[PDB]
């Protein structure tokens, strides 16, 4: 992996040593090549992932993570340098360090071969994204958005240290290869009840679960734009990657233990759902969006069947690539008129034609509608859940219903109607605003073409 | 608008014997 | 054991808890600190003694070199304290509470 | 050596460069009082060091290429806006007495070093000292409301215990009616707004609490507007003083070591003159405050610590 | 204080401490206290106001009564073994009232109450010296004597040391009050590891001095003592701020810096063997200590407070103050994870 | 095994770190960035003050970290040492297992209906 | 190597380096080179080695 | 209150720069910075990168599987074995308890 | 701009440079001598 991690630190140096004009330009040029070569590892096998060296391995669940998180830097440049403009020349450079700096643990912690090196970088991504959270957050309230941040992630994070410490301890390795051959099964027992508890309620917060999830909408309403994207896109799906690999050494104790976690997800998500009905933040709305489509995966991991896994797989990937579109639409409409309210500007789409168009695809990725890979893996998941019980079908198919509601509406409520009066800066369309929108919808379509490169392992 | 950034009532929170 | 370290040990304890339960004096309790001292000395003297340790007969000389230097200081922060306040009184050492 | 603990030990100890002339002198008296001339006498005829009364720009002075920066740079506090408009909005009054007071407290701070480190006299033009009675002229009339007296005597307290107070006081008597006549002569339009009611103030001040307190602890000579004329007279009186009265006399090598670490650190004497109390006369926003940080590291020779500045010709910078 | 005399009373402190660390003999350990405390006090009073001369006796009661005990404990010793040998003790009283001795010369919980008010009450030079290198003897005990701990007191001693420490600097808007209660929630792990490895122990002392001098000589270096004056240094020395930050957060214990290193090696210890809930009740504690160095961070760093018209002045002067090795601590404090497997020095 | 020696003779007879060991070069890197702090610290061009002072963290950094690192191969070495004589002085304590194959050995079948 | 241009040999170099380092691993993880069950067979007569 | 500066008013690109990309006020810099984005964003992460994808040889050897069947199918049904037997190892290789 | 009062640092202290360079000069051959020292007491240990 060092052929990513260095060019990754190298970005460092090129954003320090740039000209003070060409900080932007120097990074995102960089940064999209970095991007470039991140394909190179799709070269997987059917039987063997790609292991590297004793550090790093990466299989095709890691690879398309990967290629994520290397394609969002770039974005995140975009979407960050006009609100920074006025920024000091310094801190403009320790923002940009900030993502870079992200950047390199994200990749590290999807290819580590050994989980407590997972844990570390796992871990290590808080920093960066608290400090972008309350340093270039707007609001007074993004110092307790800081804190449930903070705080949330760690009261999950500091059990999982202790259980992984003590399964290396009893099976003496915690390198996800010797695991796969040397897992034992777990046998019923108050004391494996909590080691389950502690392997998985680290991540069920980063997802989040449904009832953990309370961090979510705080950090997303106060965190700046590139702050969303990366959150949305990529670290919740840390705790979906977390809990597709730990899960391993949890059978068949997982058969039960996932219960009172599957009628969270199933149940949380159309009440998360219809939370963005009656949402007036837009933000906030995109935001609990992220946690109706996190239930998905959740259940898809939870009751571990090859069609599930697929299915999580696929939307991990599409709701990143939505999601992070959604906040970035939602953001040039706030660089306009500088508030989340929904209700605020209307009839967008008679004063910024173009912009509305992205409004709708994103919209229509975001309800699933087919072929997109939004559909893909939400479709995958509905079909597993079918099998573990028939009646799943009605709590899937009343969030689907929901689902529409809720994106259709912000839709029509921020792009149709009459434009509101007294609002009249509204600008025409940046080439940057439009040029990050076509960047997020045209790589999301394009990999409908292909869909087999973001299914997962058991493809 | 702009950046918010703490203000006098707000930095007197600190300013007392205790918390 | 004899019955000589019963109060030997009982002395110790007396001071003890005299140092711990402290009235208004500081110069009172500082007597219990020298008055702590006092019984080891005898009781580590009584043990050397009896069990003819013929090179431990220095300790407890040199265990009441550092009780004077203990008592030294503990009298150097009275005067302070008394000139500061015009009595050797602890209630008046209270400000560090805030 | 930079002076410390180790010079201290080799030998650089206060009293080998002390003598009977090495004294601090400090000429007080009203505005247009004619001290200016009489100190800078004062000073060329004993052999001393003249500090000119510290203004707004003092510290500039002493730092950099020694010009006056921009007002920003200094709060924007205008002395011609107190005589103008006395009671402005803006809090001008009291942000102008607190920087004139750390101006003064740095200038002292200085005066002492070089007297401690050269053995030479300085004479002064108000100090820290005296530097109350204007603060007592503004609250006297409402230019200045109660809270700004007691911030004001906060950073007071906890500075001015610090030093040593001036060897010998010089005092000029001149009458309030005869200042004004003075001011009307001088010809600064915005000093002929004075009120003699803020001059007798501070000749109040001056009468009633300075002279009184610095007798019991220096040599204080009261001179008349015509006895002042004439500074040698002035220097034959500073000639025969007794001495004998004051802290100075209980002063050695160990406490002037001291007192020399402290004065020759200008960021520990001016520790407290920006005590966290947020006064609306002189807080200023984090926007503000960051923006004018800004715009004074981008002066000429003030980005980077002194003799490390190449746009301004510093040398040798890869080896400094 | 004379520069020599300063000088010749801080190697007496170093002294009293050496001595307690080489030594063979139990008197000598004892002297070497007697030593230290003796050297210490005028460092304490060297400014010479009430705040000082309260600090120094509560100081000098609290070690002069930690000494009886510790004295009593080597008596005792002497009367069931007959030998002087610092090593395990062979009476169960002995052991308990040596290692209560011990607890108070530490400050750890509930002997805890001085550590605050002393450290409050003298400058920040003296504190520096009081939180880190007057742990260095007592410690130094402790990894001799530790087989003949009883270990239901010194992890209820770890236990308190940790919640009270966390929960008391919740309250602190002083520095070196906030310095005090993180001192005493760091001993605690210390100590609640030493029955297990004591070479972890070690690893938590060393790695707890280098993070707690960098913290103290970046508050020297400006002078501050409150969370407000603190709160003005992004408008001085806006370096000074991300340091603070950096430091700050690995003393929280966050990967992946430093001082992640010493809350995860004595996990390891402790589930090595079979003690699981102790270290998950110690780690969530510890998020007390996370919470109001997070405040500082966000005081100091995270955010831009209001400053005064008077700050402009100290814009046109450098920073004078030593600041020794404080380049180097400060990087030790924060980007030492990588290196972990070298704690086998210490073995 | 020599009492308060940082070194003792036998490991004199363990390879000594390279100078292009990947953690020794990781020191160094320490060196660099505490020399950059320095000069930051004290309000001087961070990457061009003072290369003498900076030549003089990285070459202090990594003296001290090439012996630490030997110290720390060292203890490592004596662990094993010790780990395997031990294992070797008590054959009773540490069994060869017969070791079946899979084919034999009985697991318990848990399906995912 | 213009006034303008050499920051944008980092990240490229970073990339080569980093690419050079990768297979410097692979030489440390020989051990099963043409040993394997799946794989194991005869060297060509001028092949040294399967791989490198 | 303090002395606070007022809050800046909004800057539009568009009025200095009617040919503003929204990337930078400089307009060179504006202009480079568009080209950047558009060259190696889209001709060629987006362009090139997916003709790299459509060519993948055989990604996780879904053809060489196929192709093996066809192989197996083949060999089984002309020896009149069956397709696919129920019993993935050799019975003869398994030793069941009891 | 030029200076009112001369820099501390105004011009190098040469005597600290010679000693700063001359000390990182020794110690880089103080520890390439000892890694060939030790490399060759090694191999003389282990036979090689
Ligand atoms: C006609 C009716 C209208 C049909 C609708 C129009 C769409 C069809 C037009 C395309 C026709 C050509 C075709 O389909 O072949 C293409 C083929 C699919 O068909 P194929 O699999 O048979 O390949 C053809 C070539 N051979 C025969 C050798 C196999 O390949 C692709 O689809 C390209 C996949 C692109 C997806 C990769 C995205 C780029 C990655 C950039 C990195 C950043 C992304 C963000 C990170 C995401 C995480 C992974
Ligand atoms: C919360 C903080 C405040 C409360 C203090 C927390 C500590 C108390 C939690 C008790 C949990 C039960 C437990 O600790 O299991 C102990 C068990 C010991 O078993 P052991 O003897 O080592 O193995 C042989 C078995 N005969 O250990 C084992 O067998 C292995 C267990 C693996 C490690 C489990 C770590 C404990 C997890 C507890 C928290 C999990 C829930 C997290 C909730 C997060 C909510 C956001
Ligand atoms: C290596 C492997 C192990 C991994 C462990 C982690 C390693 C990192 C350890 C970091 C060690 C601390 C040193 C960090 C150096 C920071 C440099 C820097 O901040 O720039 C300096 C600048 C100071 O300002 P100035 O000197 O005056 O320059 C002109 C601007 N006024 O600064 C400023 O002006 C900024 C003022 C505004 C404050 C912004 C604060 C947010 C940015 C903080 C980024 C640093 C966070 C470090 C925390 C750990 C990160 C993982
Ligand atoms: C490994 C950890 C290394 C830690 C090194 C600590 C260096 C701290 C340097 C402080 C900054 C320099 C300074 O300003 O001096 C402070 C103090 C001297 O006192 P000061 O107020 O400066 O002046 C005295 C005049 N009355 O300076 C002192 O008195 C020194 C006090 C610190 C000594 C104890 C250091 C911690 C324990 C080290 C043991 C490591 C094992
Ligand atoms: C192969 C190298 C890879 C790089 C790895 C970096 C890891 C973090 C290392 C921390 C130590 C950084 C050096 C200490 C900070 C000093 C720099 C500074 O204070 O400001 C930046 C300064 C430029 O501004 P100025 O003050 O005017 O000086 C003029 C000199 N051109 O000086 C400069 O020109 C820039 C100097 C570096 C700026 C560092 C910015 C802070 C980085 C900390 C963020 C956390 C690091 C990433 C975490 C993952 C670690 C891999
Ligand atoms: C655990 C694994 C990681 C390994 C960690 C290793 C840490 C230990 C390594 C030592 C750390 C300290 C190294 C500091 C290097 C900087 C020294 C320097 O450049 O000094 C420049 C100059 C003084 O140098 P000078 O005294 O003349 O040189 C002769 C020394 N006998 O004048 C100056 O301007 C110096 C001022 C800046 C330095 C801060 C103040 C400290 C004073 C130090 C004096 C010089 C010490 C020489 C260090 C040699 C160490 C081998
Ligand atoms: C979000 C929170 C989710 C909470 C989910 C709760 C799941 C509850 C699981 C309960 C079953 C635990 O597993 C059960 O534990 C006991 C441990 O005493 C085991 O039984 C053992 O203890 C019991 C005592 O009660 C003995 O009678 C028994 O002889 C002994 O073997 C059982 O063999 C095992 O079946
Ligand atoms: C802060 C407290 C202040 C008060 C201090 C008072 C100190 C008094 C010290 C007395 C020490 C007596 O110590 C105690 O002696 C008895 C002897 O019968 C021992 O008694 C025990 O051990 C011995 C043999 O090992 C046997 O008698 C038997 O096994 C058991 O009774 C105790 O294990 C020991 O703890
Ligand atoms: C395989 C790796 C490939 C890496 C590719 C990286 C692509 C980066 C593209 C940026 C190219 C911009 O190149 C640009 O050229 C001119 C002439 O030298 C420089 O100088 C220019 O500055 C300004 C622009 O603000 C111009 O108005 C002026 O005419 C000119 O002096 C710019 O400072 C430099 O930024
Ligand atoms: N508000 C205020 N004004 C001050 C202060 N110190 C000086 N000034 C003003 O600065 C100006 C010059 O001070 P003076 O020296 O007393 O007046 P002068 O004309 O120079 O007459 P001389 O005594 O001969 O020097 C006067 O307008 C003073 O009012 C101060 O502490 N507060
Ligand atoms: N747990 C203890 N109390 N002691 C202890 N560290 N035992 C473990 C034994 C050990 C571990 C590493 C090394 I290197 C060495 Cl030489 C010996
Ligand atoms: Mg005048």
């Amino acid at each position: 992996m060092l052929k990513y991690i260095i060019p990754t630190i190298m970005l460092m140096p090129l954003t320090w040593l740039s000209k003070n004009n060409m900080i932007w330009v120097n990074s995102t040029a960089h940064s999209l090549l970095i991007s470039f070569t991140s394909l190179l590892l799709m070269n997987q096998f059917g039987d063997n992932s790609l292991n590297f060296s004793l550090l790093f391995f990466s299989d095709s669940l890691s690879t398309p993570l990967l290629i994520l998180t290397m394609w969002l830097l770039p974005l995140m440049l975009m979407a960050s340098q006009h609100h920074l403009s006025k920024e000091n020349l310094t801190r403009k450079k320790l923002f940009i360090t900030m993502l870079i700096s992200l950047q390199l643990f994200l990749i590290m912690t999807f290819t580590a071969m050994e989980l407590i090196l997972f844990y570390i970088l796992f871990e290590a991504t808080l920093v960066p994204t608290l400090i972008i959270i309350t340093r270039w957050g707007n609001q007074t309230e993004r110092l307790n958005a800081g804190l449930y941040f903070l705080f949330y992630t760690l009261a999950g994070s500091l059990p999982l240290l202790v259980a992984l410490i003590y399964i290396q301890n009893t099976v003496g390795s915690l390198n996800f290869l010797m695991l796969q051959y040397w897992v034992q099964p777990v046998h019923n027992s108050w004391s494996n009840v909590f080691m389950w508890l502690a392997c998985m309620m680290a991540f069920m917060v980063k997802m989040p679960l449904y009832g953990l999830h309370l961090w979510l909408p705080k950090a997303h309403v106060e965190a700046p734009i590139a702050g969303s994207m990366v959150l949305a896109a990529v670290l919740l799906k840390l705790g979906g990657y977390g809990m597709l690999r730990i899960t391993l050494i949890l059978n068949p104790m997982t058969d039960f233990m996932a219960y009172p976690f599957i009628m969270l997800s199933l149940w949380g998500m159309i009440m998360t759902s219809s939370i963005c009905l009656r949402q007036t933040d837009l933000k906030s709305l995109i935001a609990y969006s992220s946690v109706s489509h996190m239930a998905l995966v959740i259940v898809a991991i939870l009751i571990q069947t090859p069609w599930s896994y697929m299915g999580a797989t696929a939307l991990m990937i599409a709701h990143g690539l939505t999601s992070s579109m959604l906040f970035c639409l939602a953001n040039s409409n706030y660089e306009r008129i500088h508030s989340r309210t929904m209700i605020l500007a209307r009839g967008l789409q008679t004063l910024l034609p173009l912009m509305a168009t992205w409004w709708l695809l994103a919209s229509l990725t975001n309800l699933a509608l087919p072929p997109t890979i939004n559909l893909i893996g939400e479709l995958f998941v509905v079909m597993s859940t079918f099998s573990w019980s028939n009646i799943t079908i009605i709590l899937m198919g009343v969030n689907m219903v929901i689902t529409a509601l809720y994106s259709l509406y912000m839709l029509i409520m921020t792009q149709r109607g009459k434009y509101t009066y007294h609002i009249n800066n509204i600008s025409p369309s940046f080439t940057r605003e439009n040029a990050l929108m076509s960047l997020h919808i045209l790589p999301l379509l394009l990999l409908t073409l292909n869909p087999k490169i973001i299914l997962g392992p058991l493809y | 608008a702009r950046q918010w950034q703490p203000d006098v009532e707000w930095a007197e929170q600190y300013g007392g014997a205790v918390m | 054991m004899s019955m000589v370290y019963m109060n030997i040990m009982m002395a110790f304890t007396v001071s003890l808890v005299g140092l711990l339960m402290y009235r208004s004096h500081l110069m009172s309790s500082l007597l219990c600190l020298e008055g702590m001292m006092l019984s080891l000395f005898v009781m580590a003297a009584l043990t050397i003694l009896n069990s003819h340790f013929t090179l431990a007969s220095m300790m407890p000389i040199i265990l009441l070199v550092f009780a004077a230097c203990e008592a030294a200081l503990g009298l150097s922060l009275l005067v302070m304290v008394s000139n500061t306040y015009g009595t050797d009184y602890v209630q008046n050492l209270n400000l560090l509470q805030c | 050596l930079q002076y410390g603990p180790l010079a201290y030990i080799l030998g650089e100890k206060a009293t080998k460069k002390m003598t009977e002339k090495s004294k601090l002198i400090t000429v007080d008296g009203n505005i247009c009082s004619g001290k200016s001339k009489l100190a800078k006498e004062i000073a060329e005829k004993l052999g001393l060091k003249h500090f000119p009364e510290a203004g707004i720009h003092y510290v500039d002075s002493t730092t950099g290429d020694g010009k006056p920066l921009p007002v920003q740079f200094s709060g924007n506090c205008s002395l011609e806006k107190f005589y103008d408009d006395p009671k402005s909005n803006d809090g001008n009054s009291y942000r102008l007495q607190a920087w004139l007071y750390a101006s003064r407290l740095l200038q002292y701070a200085d005066a002492l070093e070089h007297l401690l480190s050269t053995g030479q006299g300085v004479v002064l033009e108000r100090s820290i000292y005296s530097d109350f009675v204007f603060l007592e002229a503004m609250y006297r009339q409402g230019f200045i409301r109660k809270q700004c007296v007691d911030h004001y005597n906060q950073v007071k307290k906890v500075t001015i215990c610090e030093y040593l107070p001036p060897h010998v006081v010089v005092y000029v008597d001149v009458p309030v009616p005869e200042v004004q006549s003075r001011i009307q002569k001088k010809g600064n339009p915005h000093e002929m707004k004075i009120t003699s009611a803020y001059l007798q103030d501070i000749e109040n001040a001056y009468k009633g609490t300075f002279l009184p307190e610095m007798s019991e602890k220096c040599e204080v000579l009261q001179y008349s507007a015509w006895e002042a004329q004439d500074a040698e007279k002035v220097v034959e009186d500073i000639e025969y003083l007794k001495y004998d009265k004051g802290p100075w006399l209980d002063q050695n090598d160990r406490k002037l070591h001291k007192l020399r670490m402290l004065v020759q650190d200008k960021l520990e004497v001016l520790n407290y003159t920006s005590i966290p109390v947020f006064l609306p006369e002189v807080t200023v926003g984090a926007h503000q405050s960051d923006q004018v940080f800004q715009e004074f590291t981008e002066l000429p020779g003030r980005k980077y610590r002194a003799g490390y500045n190449e746009d301004v010709g510093d040398k040798w910078i890869w080896l400094k | 204080m004379n520069p020599i005399i300063f000088i010749i009373i801080l190697l007496t402190i170093m002294l009293g401490t050496i001595i307690v660390m080489i030594s063979s003999h139990w008197l000598l350990v004892w002297i070497g206290f007697e030593m230290n405390m003796l050297a210490i006090i005028p460092i304490m009073m060297k400014n010479h106001n009430p705040r000082a001369t309260e600090a120094s006796t509560k100081y000098f009661l609290t070690q002069s009564t930690a000494s009886m005990l510790l004295m009593m404990a080597v008596i005792i010793n002497l009367m069931f073994s007959g030998q002087w040998t610092v090593m395990k003790l062979f009476n169960p009283m002995a052991s308990m009232l040596m290692t209560m001795a011990l607890a108070m010369k530490l400050g750890m919980a509930p002997f805890h109450f001085w550590v605050p008010e002393v450290t409050q009450g003298i400058p920040l030079s003296s504190g520096l010296i009081l939180l880190t290198w007057q742990k260095l003897a007592p410690m130094s005990v402790l990894y001799q004597i530790f087989p003949s701990i009883n270990l239901n007191l010194i992890l209820t001693l770890s236990v308190l040391s940790i919640l009270i420490g966390g929960w008391g600097g919740l309250n602190q808007t002083q520095l070196r009050k906030i310095m005090a209660y993180s001192s005493i929630a760091h001993m605690g792990w210390m100590t609640a590891v030493l029955p297990y490895n004591p070479t972890m122990t070690l690893l938590n002392l060393i790695i707890y001095i280098i993070m707690t001098s960098t913290m103290f000589t970046m508050f020297m270096a400006n002078s501050t003592t409150t969370t407000l004056s603190l709160s003005h240094t992004w408008n001085k020395t806006p370096i000074m701020t991300v340091l603070i930050l950096a430091t700050l957060l690995s003393m929280g214990g966050l990967p992946p810096l430093s001082g992640f290193m010493p809350k995860w090696m004595i996990i390891q210890e402790m589930t090595k063997n079979n003690s699981i809930i102790l270290p998950t009740f110690m780690a969530i504690t510890a998020l007390l200590n996370l919470y109001f160095y997070m405040r500082l961070t966000y005081s100091t760093t995270l955010t831009m407070f209001p400053s005064t018209n008077n700050m402009k002045m100290k814009w046109q002067f450098p920073l004078m103050k030593k600041m020794t090795f404080l380049p180097t601590m400060v990087v030790l404090s924060t980007m030492m994870l990588p290196l972990t497997p070298m704690l086998s020095v210490l073995e | 095994r020599a009492t308060f020696q940082f070194l003792p003779d036998e490991a004199r007879s363990l390879p000594p770190p390279k100078l292009t060991d990947p953690r020794l070069a990781f020191v160094g890197f320490l060196g660099y960035c505490s020399g950059l702090i320095d000069n930051a610290i004290r309000r001087r061009p961070v990457l061009l003050a003072g290369l003498h002072r900076q030549l003089l963290y990285i070459t202090s950094f990594v003296f001290v970290g090439y012996y630490l690192l030997k110290r720390q191969d060292y203890m490592y070495a004596v662990r094993d040492h010790d780990m395997f004589s031990y294992i070797k002085s008590h054959p009773e304590d540490f069994p060869e297992k017969d070791k079946k194959t899979y084919g034999e050995v009985f697991e318990e079948f848990h399906p995912v209906r | 190597v213009v006034r303008d241009h050499w920051v944008h040999v980092l990240v490229p170099m970073g990339f080569v380096f980093g690419y050079y380092l990768d297979r410097k691993n692979d030489e440390k993880l020989t051990a099963f080179r043409n040993k394997s069950l799946l794989y194991k067979r005869e060297l060509k007569p001028n092949e040294e080695v399967t791989w490198k | 209150r303090w002395q606070e500066d007022p809050e800046p008013e909004d800057e539009n690109l568009y009025e200095k720069n009617p040919d503003s990309h929204g990337y930078d006020k400089d307009p060179a810099v504006d202009i480079w910075n568009m080209r950047v984005v558009f060259f190696f964003g889209f001709s060629i992460v987006l362009v090139l990168g997916s003709t790299f994808v459509a060519y993948l040889p055989d990604y996780r050897m879904q053809e060489w599987a196929r192709r093996e069947a066809e192989r197996l199918v083949k060999y089984r049904e002309a020896h009149g074995l069956p397709i696919m037997e129920s019993n993935c190892f050799d019975p003869s290789k398994i030793q069941l308890p009891e | 701009k030029f200076y009112i009062q001369e820099p501390p640092h105004g011009s190098p202290n040469w005597l600290k440079v010679g000693l700063t360079l001359g000390t990182s000069v020794f110690l880089w051959i103080y520890l390439i001598k000892q890694h060939n020292e030790d490399v060759l007491e090694y191999k003389r240990r282990n036979g090689l």
